[PDB]
């Protein structure tokens, strides 16, 4: 896929591009397969989704949530 | 894309190509897709000249 | 830590660590 939309918003691949097997999205990077989960860090947000083709829906993982429950 | 000159050929879909060359000469890849039917039509074009 | 060889202990800082209380 060319992006992800999460919130009207769309996002980029830091580095390396997104795939998946039909189970779970991807990002990884171009000469080698080794899959990370999608976060805001290795990702950014520019524009609205609408002007771009092909995009795809799913969600975007934060972590900071996790850790400001603390 | 490149791919095939370094090793055995990858497909890849036109338009990452793209954007992968725009990265190359440091624009952020984004402008490409927010541009992509413009850019088109001048490459016809030109080519056409 | 398992595969990389010559890998070292060493504390790494975070700097969530002094705003953490909120
Ligand atoms: C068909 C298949 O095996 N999909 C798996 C998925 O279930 C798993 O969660 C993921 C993480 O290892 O890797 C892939
Ligand atoms: C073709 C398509 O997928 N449209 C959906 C839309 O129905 C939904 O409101 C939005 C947020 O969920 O994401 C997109
Ligand atoms: C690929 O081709 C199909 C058939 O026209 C089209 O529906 C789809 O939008 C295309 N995928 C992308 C990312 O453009
Ligand atoms: C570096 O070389 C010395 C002498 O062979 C050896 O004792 C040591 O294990 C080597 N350092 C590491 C991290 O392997
Ligand atoms: C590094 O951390 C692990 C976990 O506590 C510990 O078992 C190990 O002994 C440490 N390495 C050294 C050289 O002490």
């Amino acid at each position: 896929a060319p992006a992800i939309c999460h919130d009207g918003k769309a996002h980029f691949p830091r580095e390396g591009v997104f795939v998946s097997n039909g189970t779970h999205w991807f990002v990884t990077q171009r000469n080698f397969y080794e899959p990370q989960i999608i976060t805001t860090d290795n990702t950014f947000v520019s524009g609205n989704c609408d002007v771009v083709i092909g995009i795809v829906n799913n969600t975007v993982y934060d972590p900071l949530q996790p850790e400001l429950d603390s | 894309g490149w791919t095939f000159g370094a090793g055995a050929a990858l497909q890849i879909p036109f338009a990452m190509q793209m954007a992968y060359r725009f990265n190359g000469i440091g624009v952020t890849q984004n402008v490409l897709y927010e541009n992509q039917k413009l850019i088109a039509n001048q490459f016809n074009s030109a080519i056409g000249k």
